[PDB]
Order: C-alpha cells, then structure tokens, then sequence
C-alpha cells in the first residue's frame, strides 16, 4: 500500500492527466484507512475538476459522506 | 350557581411507545465489507 501509492503519486506528478494514477492514489489512501486523507484528497481533484467524468470518483464521494453522515447532500449529488 | 353540568378536562395524554418494526442494516453499511468493496481492483 505504500509502495504503491507512492508510484501511483509519481505516475501522477510524471503525468498530470492521468485520472486513473490519482484514482489508485486515492484507492491505496483508503487501504491505508486514511479515510480523511483520501477525502481530502478527493475534495481537491473534484474541486479542481469537477467537468471530469469520472464516475467512480463521485461515487466512492457519495459512499464517503454517506459514512460521514453529515454532507448527506453532497452524497445524494 | 344552578346552570349547566359539564366539566372541562384538556387531554395531553403521550400514546404507548409503538415499538415499529426495525430496518436492517445493509451489507455496505458495515465498515468491512465497505474497505472490502472501495479496494476492489
């Protein structure tokens, strides 16, 4: 998990448009039960991209809020 | 004062608890197999 997520961190920073190396970062972060980190993560590339149609991002986001309970609304979006 | 019985008593009464069948909880709703289904490759 650390091993990979920092590979998915350098494919990332070789290659910027690569959506799917940032979506393992995020994936490994959630291995690593950085459930906080991997939302905040996920916070900044949404907030950054949000015209990006990545499907899984936004519902591993809805899924996200859901167990934090209280962004219930942005889960529903 | 001979006039009209009635008596006037305000009812405030709470009802029994009711007890409602309960929701049972989803697979997804648990914190394993959440970990389990997030970390699908």
């Amino acid at each position: 998990y650390v091993q990979a997520q920092k590979q998915f961190k350098q494919a990332e920073d070789s290659q910027n448009s690569n959506t799917l190396a940032k979506l393992g970062y995020a994936q490994c972060l959630i291995a690593r039960n950085e459930v906080g980190d991997a939302t905040i993560y996920l916070e900044k590339f949404f907030k950054e991209n949000q015209d990006s149609k990545s499907s899984e991002m936004m519902l591993l986001l809805g899924i996200i809020y859901s167990q934090s309970g209280k962004s219930y609304y942005k889960a529903i979006i | 004062r001979q006039d009209y019985i009635a008596k006037v008593r305000y009812q405030n009464d709470l009802p029994a608890p009711p007890c409602p069948p309960k929701l049972l909880k989803y697979e997804i709703e648990k914190e394993a197999p959440q970990k389990e289904f997030l970390k699908d490759s």
